[PDB]
RNA sequence: UGGAGAGUUUGAUCCUGGCUCAGGGUGAACGCUGGCGGCGUGCCUAAGACAUGCAAGUCGUGCGGGCCGCGGGGUUUUACUCCGUGGUCAGCGGCGGACGGGUGAGUAACGCGUGGGUGACCUACCCGGAAGAGGGGGACAACCCGGGGAAACUCGGGCUAAUCCCCCAUGUGGACCCGCCCCUUGGGGUGUGUCCAAAGGGCUUUGCCCGCUUCCGGAUGGGCCCGCGUCCCAUCAGCUAGUUGGUGGGGUAAUGGCCCACCAAGGCGACGACGGGUAGCCGGUCUGAGAGGAUGGCCGGCCACAGGGGCACUGAGACACGGGCCCCACUCCUACGGGAGGCAGCAGUUAGGAAUCUUCCGCAAUGGGCGCAAGCCUGACGGAGCGACGCCGCUUGGAGGAAGAAGCCCUUCGGGGUGUAAACUCCUGAACCCGGGACGAAACCCCCGACGAGGGGACUGACGGUACCGGGGUAAUAGCGCCGGCCAACUCCGUGCCAGCAGCCGCGGUAAUACGGAGGGCGCGAGCGUUACCCGGAUUCACUGGGCGUAAAGGGCGUGUAGGCGGCCUGGGGCGUCCCAUGUGAA
């Protein structure tokens, strides 16, 4: 199935991830279906997480499955906040 | 320094006062006065009609030595000033003049750029407050260049900012001798530099 | 869009099939001038309907054989053996180009 | 924000013309030299051969067991026998092993690029919707019993569970023949007939969780087809017999000579067929003023390959690198019968070579497989290690300091040079020492809420006592090339067409700025030179952008085939050409 997961993009000791949609079977850094966010785990800037809940919600609706820290990040942007 | 070695022997090769060694270059002892010919055995001989290349070479040396920069470092700036929008001649001179090691010597924290290099490598200098020990650091406008807090009263920066009492600072820099701060207001207008060097030639050298 | 080409039938010699000759002008990548250039398609003709010389539109289509991947869509201009003849001489020439000559 | 030229044919000249230099680039290697760090990068040759270790498994919440323990029962006691529980092992079964990882050998091809087509198709796991699980039956491992082989391993007999296999039922629905309607290639309806379903498990047990069945849709991935693009040789000119097309079969998820039988005689080529050579293709890279040229190395995408050659099984997917069979070549075992292998996974060894790294740490992060979960596996990966191999930052000090030591070097014998350089005065304080010491990590999980949203909690660091912060603090590596012109930089001695230099032009035949050394000078600087290769200067294959009376170049002349090209006026079409919109042009 298609996943929502992290793609490692920074540099040696400088991790930045792209939050991506992709078939589970790509390499982690290979061709992805759509970037739908980014994550800087060092919080080196004020702007260290970013999602696009609209698209995130889209891919969930067609059954993308997010990895365990992708969903954590998605939640942190209120992808799932329903109230 | 970066060259490290006989300095006033370059004074004599370029035939112009360069002021690399600070204040003795103001004394009647700088070799340029009362020994103005190149170094070496043949330095007092009838000097041959210098080639077109020779002249563009020397003017570049004339510029690069005045800033104490290497050459790989120098070329990397000119090329950045090439690719940059604007007049590539005096966009070069602005970058050169934005080097922290030079800006410190402009604010008269040190009598020369070489002495100003050492004060930077030895953490005697703040930029905006945090230490910066990289002489190549690029000062941007708005940035405030202090003497390091715990340095402020060394025997050297004492007697050097004492000379700067009443002395005048370039148009593009402020300066505050009390707390030993200084600001970079604007990249220099080509007119502001009294540089004994036709930088038009330096462009012409790097295009053979 | 299934590609549609227009051409000249230059062969009836087959069962339920026509050779269609398709030209295309275009400017030459380096030297500018407009170069003609042509290619023969084998087209599916199930009524053995179209005849030597007919000018037909030919359409992309699901394979009928090796070679045959086009069907004859409609008839544009009926009859004109000049093109056939033009094409015919071109292959007549071929005979010359070899290792001998004379009356050959 | 874009274009520099020079040296060399002559006694001199102008032109033609080649050669050479200056510039940029590099997975480099060689020489002399070598201090720190960050980030990259590192078998170009043998797709040669490979020791050793590790590299794909997981699930007891599908099933039944063996072995080793412990505990509780039925009896008055033993014997026998029943139940519970701990460890362990494989077996049956499910999902994964078709991904990830390696390489570029082959391949000039729908292989790749690009844009389309599929009324000619598939898609496990995932999401949405509709509906469903009622009876019954069977076998094979494990285990038990025997045989055979040295071994790898193998044969026979008997027992048994299941989410293993089958039969009947239910028919939402679907499949197939025929018909009918709408569509229009095999798209979507509809009727009769026929055919087709299912599996159980766990509980904080009646109602939840995880599964199972059929169908319809989505999503992702893929098959196949087509237009157009893709190197050199014409001293390769003709090629083809499953060849080209038809009918009907077979085969497949599906179109197709894909394969087969029969029939017709086609198909292809100078717009380069057939043959030979070479090569993985692209995003991109390098160079260039551009147009071009060159290239495909890191990373990303496609393809292909897994000692060489075939092949099919299983399956959603493979004709499968760490699966199966056969043939070939090697190495190993061998009781001579027969067996065991396959680093182009990570390291590592050897061989070839001018040359290419550690048998390192860790699953903390990201990602993948299985598992409800706890977790397990992961040489993917995250790090560390070696090499100046590249890039970038940084140091070997700063300020003062003589009319100006000493040595060395010139000298017109007065002087001049190295040279503020050193010595020396003061100042700072790379190395080193002490102390604090990270970010990367908040989820899974547990509690509250409702296993939702939301809130609370706990656990976790290979790198690493590193980064960085603070306190101390020592004047602490400089090399290499060059100095006739092109090309920045000249003097002495030695040498005598020798020894030697030499990119090109040219130096050396006793006063050599060209050889060798010295002093000095120039250029770069932890690097500088050399070789090799690429583009450049090279308008020196000229499209931009050249030529052919004598420099190289008009065919000995014609005829006229293909082809190229084509006077003036009107009209239609709108292929070329131009315009707008739009889609594509991933990272
Ligand atoms: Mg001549
Ligand atoms: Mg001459
Ligand atoms: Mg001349
Ligand atoms: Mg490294
Ligand atoms: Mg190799
Ligand atoms: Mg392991
Ligand atoms: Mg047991
Ligand atoms: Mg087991
Ligand atoms: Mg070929
Ligand atoms: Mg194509
Ligand atoms: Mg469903
Ligand atoms: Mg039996
Ligand atoms: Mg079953
Ligand atoms: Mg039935
Ligand atoms: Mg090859
Ligand atoms: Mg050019
Ligand atoms: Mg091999
Ligand atoms: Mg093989
Ligand atoms: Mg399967
Ligand atoms: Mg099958
Ligand atoms: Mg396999
Ligand atoms: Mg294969
Ligand atoms: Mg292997
Ligand atoms: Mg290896
Ligand atoms: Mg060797
Ligand atoms: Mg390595
Ligand atoms: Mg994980
Ligand atoms: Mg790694
Ligand atoms: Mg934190
Ligand atoms: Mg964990
Ligand atoms: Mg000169
Ligand atoms: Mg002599
Ligand atoms: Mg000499
Ligand atoms: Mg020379
Ligand atoms: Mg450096
Ligand atoms: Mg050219
Ligand atoms: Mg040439
Ligand atoms: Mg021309
Ligand atoms: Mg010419
Ligand atoms: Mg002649
Ligand atoms: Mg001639
Ligand atoms: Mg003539
Ligand atoms: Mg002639
Ligand atoms: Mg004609
Ligand atoms: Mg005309
Ligand atoms: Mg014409
Ligand atoms: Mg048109
Ligand atoms: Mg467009
Ligand atoms: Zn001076």
């Amino acid at each position: 199935m298609v996943k929502i997961r992290l793609a490692r993009f920074g540099s040696k000791h400088n991790p930045h991830y792209r939050i991506v949609v992709t078939d589970a079977r790509r390499k982690r850094d290979g061709k992805y279906i759509e970037k739908i966010g980014y994550y800087d785990p060092r919080k080196t800037t004020p702007d260290w997480l970013k999602v696009d809940v609209e698209r995130a919600r889209y891919w969930l609706s067609v059954g993308a499955q997010p990895t365990d820290t992708a969903r954590r990040l998605l939640r942190q942007a209120g992808v799932f906040r329903q109230e | 320094g970066r060259y490290i070695g006989p300095v006033c022997r370059l004074c004599r090769r370029e035939g112009v006062k360069l002021y690399l060694k600070g204040e003795r270059c103001y004394s009647p002892k700088c070799a340029m006065e009362r020994r103005p010919y190149p170094p070496g055995q043949h330095g007092q001989k009838r000097a041959r009609r210098p080639s077109d290349y020779a002249v563009r070479l020397r003017e570049k040396q004339k510029l690069r030595r005045i800033y104490g920069i290497s050459e790989r470092q120098f070329r990397n700036l000119f090329e950045e000033a090439s690719k940059k929008k604007g007049v590539t001649g005096s966009v070069f001179l602005g970058l050169l003049e934005s080097r922290l090691d030079n800006v410190v010597y402009r604010l008269g924290f040190a009598v020369s750029r070489r002495q100003a290099r050492q004060l930077v490598r030895h953490g005697h200098i703040t930029v905006n407050g945090r230490r910066v020990d990289l002489p190549s650091y690029r000062v941007r406008p708005g940035d405030e260049i202090a003497v390091a807090e715990k340095s402020r009263n060394l025997e050297l920066i004492r007697q050097n900012l004492e000379a700067m009492k009443g002395r005048k600072v370039g148009p593009w820099l402020s300066l505050d001798v009390e707390g030993m701060k200084g600001k970079f207001l604007r990249l220099p207008d080509r007119e502001d530099l009294a540089l004994p060097v036709n930088e038009q030639l330096v462009i012409e050298f790097y295009s053979r | 869009p299934k590609k549609v080409l227009t051409g000249v039938v230059v062969s009836d010699k087959m069962q339920k099939t026509v050779t269609v000759l398709v030209e295309r002008q275009f400017p030459h990548p380096l030297y500018g001038k407009v170069i003609k250039r042509s290619k023969k398609y084998l087209a599916h003709d199930p009524e053995e309907k179209y005849k030597l010389g007919d000018v037909v539109e030919i359409i992309e289509s699901r394979p009928i054989s090796k070679r045959k991947r086009f069907r004859v869509l409609r008839l544009v201009e009926s009859g004109r053996m000049d093109l056939v003849e033009k094409y015919l001489i071109r292959r007549q020439n071929y005979e010359s180009l070899s290792k001998r000559g004379g009356k050959a």
